[PDB]
């Protein structure tokens, strides 16, 4: 499952069978690291008007 | 930037018009924005696809223009409604509405014509050069409580006077500019003074 | 700032009447450089309130306020057929 | 069932009978108005194309559509600060109440800022405040809640210590119960009524205003009017975002899957298909946001005039500053809006009296100077019409016009000559 952004440690807890999570608008919010199983949050890369 | 408010209306409409026209140069996926080049360059059975493509694009941009023009028209109508009521109440009368006909106590207004709008010159009365005075809600006089008929009771430090509250103009307190209601044992902060009786000098 | 990262303006501890608004309580203005500050909402004032004291104006002034309102706009119209198809 | 329109009632109308209130009550009405809405904006290019370069370049074939959309949202965002400023910034200076809050028995601690709290909001404002990413962004307001609270505080301090003079001119101090006396005369009730009932009035006021804090804690649907604004905008935003998952006839809603799965000369057809779909949904969002903005502006305009006429003055407009005879108002700040607490005088405990349009006296017709002529069954008195307070009929509270042969329903009495 693809995406782009900044990966940080998550404080969320996934159930043992869950691989990634989604927010209210059904957008990927977090993923599980498939090798060590830590949960990583995905934040957007900053952008905005200048 | 005094008349910017009317200029902003002109500018928004000028931009909407100019945008609508420049938008015709957009091709919306067609090989060319110009109908005359596709009809002469491309065989009819296919040119119709590009003509239809341009129509959808241009019809959409026109629909967008009209929609915004209707919304903008509503804003102007609301302003016109305000101007209409404001003229009736500020020019053809004297409103009592605070900050409606400008800041201060409204006296009168004089409208002036402007391109696509109206300008009101509001003439208002503004209090100034106030002084500190000591007050009382009532004057106690031989047991009766006297309240000001129209103004307020003030003291200059030695004598009590009655004044209109919007302009200092001291009058001796008399039975003609006060009225009696109840007595000295009821009013909180009542003070002792002498209320002049205009008839006493004769009787 | 809360609004975003402001580069080139300096931050001062003096509030001023606003000029060019940024957002989140911050405004900027030009002094001899561009500054950013928390905007002032009005002058500091207090009413000399007392249970037995009133202030009464003794002299009045008269002023004229100019209020501008739009009434109408240019009556622009376009026919759909010529606009689209020429 | 068939709904009832109101209780069954009848007025005891008679050609010679009037009812006059003998005791009044004071109540506080809470009126909530929205002033502003969240300054949501989205750029057309990132919303539609994300990080797909061929989409970003293809989108240029739509000309200015993106410019028009970006401009419309910018215009709304600016308007929202204008709406806030024109409602709350009604002052020239920030006024504060004195350290010694002696207002003649009137307790305003519920509406004045609470100095023990870091937010320095009033006990009532606390309830008003406590109860209420892919190309999109939300910009902060110019005036933060703290600054709105400061303007509100200035308005209360002004209203309490200088009445309406801080609005029309300089803030001139006046004893609180004395400005209340002015406010009573302003509704046709002579000021002596207040001074002989000052303790009663202060107690009715203190209770009526205290009840606001209690009512708002038990009524979830009290601030629904401001919540509805938040909900409509939240839904519009969430709908706009979920709509990106719609494919509009494309093989996939995701540009990154079609550009990598489908050869470019055909992928462009599906990219263009997605752009048309997404551009249309964005146009729909902006159009509704402009219409919604107009509704908020109209409310803000109402709030602005209402503050000037209800708070910085005493309107004479019926049911404008709440139901009853308006005395004064005290604004409170709320998220995205303003709440007005309207203090009104309400007639009560009326009694039936017999009336006359005039008194006949040695051939002359005497009309009441200011009040009405009433009879208690044996004697005629003259009273103010908004509060029973009988006076002997004298030549100083009546005037003569015409004679006893003209007025219909004229009665014979004695007019006292002082
Ligand atoms: C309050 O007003 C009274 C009346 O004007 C002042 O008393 C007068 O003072 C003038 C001198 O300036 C005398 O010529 C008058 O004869 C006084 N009139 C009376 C009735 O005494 C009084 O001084 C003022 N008090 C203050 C503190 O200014
Ligand atoms: C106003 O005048 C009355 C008298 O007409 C004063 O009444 C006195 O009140 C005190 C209590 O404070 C009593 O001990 C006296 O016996 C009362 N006098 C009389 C003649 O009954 C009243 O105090 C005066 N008020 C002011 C502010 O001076
Ligand atoms: C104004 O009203 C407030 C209540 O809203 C009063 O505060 C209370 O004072 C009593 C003591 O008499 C305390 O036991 C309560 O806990 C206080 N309540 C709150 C919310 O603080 C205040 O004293 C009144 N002030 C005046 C001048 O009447
Ligand atoms: C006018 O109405 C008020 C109530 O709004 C009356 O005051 C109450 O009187 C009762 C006793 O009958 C007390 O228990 C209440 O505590 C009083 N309430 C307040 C706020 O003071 C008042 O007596 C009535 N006056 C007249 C002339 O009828
Ligand atoms: C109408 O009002 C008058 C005046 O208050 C009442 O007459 C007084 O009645 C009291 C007894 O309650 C007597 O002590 C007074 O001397 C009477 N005054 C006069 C001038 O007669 C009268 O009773 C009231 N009428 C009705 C129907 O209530
Ligand atoms: C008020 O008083 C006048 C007298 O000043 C009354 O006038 C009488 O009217 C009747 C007709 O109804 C005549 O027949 C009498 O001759 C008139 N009297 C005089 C002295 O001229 C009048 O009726 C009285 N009105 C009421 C309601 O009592
Ligand atoms: C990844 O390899 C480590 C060995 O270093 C192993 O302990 C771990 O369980 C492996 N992770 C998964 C998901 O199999
Ligand atoms: C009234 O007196 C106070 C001092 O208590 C002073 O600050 C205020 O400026 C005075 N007001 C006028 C109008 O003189
Ligand atoms: C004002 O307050 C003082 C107490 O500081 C009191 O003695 C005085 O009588 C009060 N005056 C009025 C009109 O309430
Ligand atoms: C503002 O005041 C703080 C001390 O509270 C000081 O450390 C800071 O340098 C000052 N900033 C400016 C721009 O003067
Ligand atoms: C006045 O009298 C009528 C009877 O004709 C009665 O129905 C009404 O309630 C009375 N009104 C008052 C205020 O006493
Ligand atoms: C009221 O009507 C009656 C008839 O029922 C009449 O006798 C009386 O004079 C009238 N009173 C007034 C003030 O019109």
């Amino acid at each position: 499952l693809t995406g782009t952004g900044v990966l940080t440690e998550s404080n969320k807890k996934f159930l043992p069978f869950q691989q990634f999570g989604r927010d209210i608008a059904d957008t990927t919010d977090a993923v599980r690291d498939p090798q060590t199983l830590e949960i990583l949050d995905i934040t957007p890369c900053s952008f905005g008007g200048v | 930037s005094a008349l910017g408010k009317l200029q902003d209306v002109v500018n928004q409409n000028a931009q909407a018009l100019n945008t609508l026209v420049k938008q015709l140069s957009s091709n919306f996926g067609a090989i060319s924005s110009v109908l005359n080049d596709i009809l002469s360059r491309l065989d009819p059975p296919e040119a119709e696809v590009q003509i239809d493509r341009l129509i959808t694009g241009r019809l959409q941009s026109l629909q967008t223009y009209v929609t915004q023009q209707l919304i903008r028209a509503a804003e102007i109508r609301a302003s016109a409604n305000l101007a209409a009521t404001k003229m009736s109440e500020c020019v053809l009368g004297q409103s009592k509405r605070v900050d409606f006909c400008g800041k201060g106590y409204h006296l009168m207004s004089f409208p002036q014509s402007a391109p696509h709008g109206v300008v009101f010159l509001h003439v208002t009365y503004v209090p100034a050069q106030e002084k500190n005075f000591t007050t009382a809600p009532a004057i106690c006089h031989d047991g009766k409580a006297h309240f000001p008929r129209e103004g307020v009771f003030v003291s200059n430090g030695t004598h009590w006077f009655v004044t209109q509250r919007n302009f200092y103009e001291p009058q001796i307190i008399t039975t003609d500019n006060t009225f009696v209601s109840g007595n000295c044992d009821v009013v909180i902060g009542i003070v002792n003074n002498t209320v002049y009786d205009p008839l006493q000098p004769e009787l | 700032t809360r609004a975003g990262c402001l580069i080139g303006a300096e931050h001062v501890n003096n509030s001023y009447e606003c000029d060019i608004p940024i957002g989140a309580g911050i405004c900027a203005s030009y002094q001899q450089s561009i500054i950013a500050y928390t905007m002032s909402l009005g002058a500091e004032n207090s009413v000399a309130y007392s249970n037995n004291s009133i202030a009464i104006p003794t002299n009045f002034t008269i002023s004229v306020t100019t209020e501008i309102l739009p009434v109408s706009m240019t009556k622009t119209s376009v026919d759909c057929t010529m606009y689209i198809c020429g | 069932y068939t709904m009832s329109l109101g209780a069954e009632n009848s007025v005891a109308y008679s050609n010679n009978s009037i009812a006059i209130p003998t005791n009044f009550t004071i109540s506080v009405t809470t009126e909530i108005l929205p002033v502003s809405m969240t300054k949501t904006s989205v750029d057309c290019t990132m919303y539609i194309c994300g990080d797909s370069t061929e989409c970003s370049n293809l989108l240029l074939q739509y000309g200015s559509f993106c410019t028009q959309l970006n401009r419309a949202l910018t215009g709304i965002a600016v308007e929202q600060d204008k709406n806030t400023q024109e409602v709350f910034a009604q002052v020239k200076q920030i006024y504060k109440t004195p350290p010694i809050k002696d207002f003649g028995g009137f307790n305003f601690s519920q509406i004045l800022p609470d100095p023990s709290k870091p937010s320095k909001r009033s006990p009532i404002e606390d309830l008003l405040f406590n109860k209420v990413f892919n190309g999109l962004t939300v910009l902060p307001p110019l005036l933060t809640d703290e600054m709105i609270a400061q303007y509100t505080s200035a308005l209360l301090a002004g209203t309490i210590t200088s009445g309406w003079t801080f609005g029309a001119g300089p803030a001139l101090q006046i004893p609180f119960p004395m400005q209340m006396a002015y406010r009573f005369n302003g509704i046709g009730v002579t000021q002596n009524v207040l001074y002989e009932n000052q303790k009663l009035i202060a107690n009715q006021f203190n209770s009526a205003i205290g009840k606001i804090q209690d009512s708002l804690s038990s009524t979830p649907s009290a601030l629904g009017k401001l919540q509805d604004v938040v909900n409509q905008n939240a839904q519009a935003l969430n709908t706009l975002v979920k709509q990106l998952s719609s494919n509009f006839g494309a093989i996939s809603s995701v540009l990154n899957d079609i550009l990598s799965r489908l050869d470019p000369p055909e992928a462009e057809v599906q990219i263009d298909r997605l752009i048309t779909g997404r551009l249309q949904s964005l146009q729909t969002y902006v159009t509704q946001q402009l219409i919604r903005a107009a509704e908020i502006r109209a409310s803000a305009n109402l709030a602005a005039t209402k503050m000037s006429e209800c708070v910085l003055g005493q309107s004479k407009r019926v049911d404008f500053c709440g139901k009853g005879y308006h005395l004064m108002s005290f604004p409170q700040s709320a998220p995205h809006g303003v709440v007005f607490l309207h203090v009104t005088y309400v007639p009560a405990q009326e009694k039936n009296f017999t009336t006359a349009p005039a008194i006949c006296h040695d051939g002359k017709a005497h009309f009441p100077r200011e009040g009405v002529f009433v009879s208690n069954g044996t004697h005629w008195f003259v009273t103010q019409r908004n509060f029973y307070e009988p006076q002997i009929i004298t030549t100083d509270n009546t005037f003569v016009s015409g004679n006893c042969d003209v007025v219909i329903g004229i009665v014979n009495n004695t007019v006292y000559d002082p």
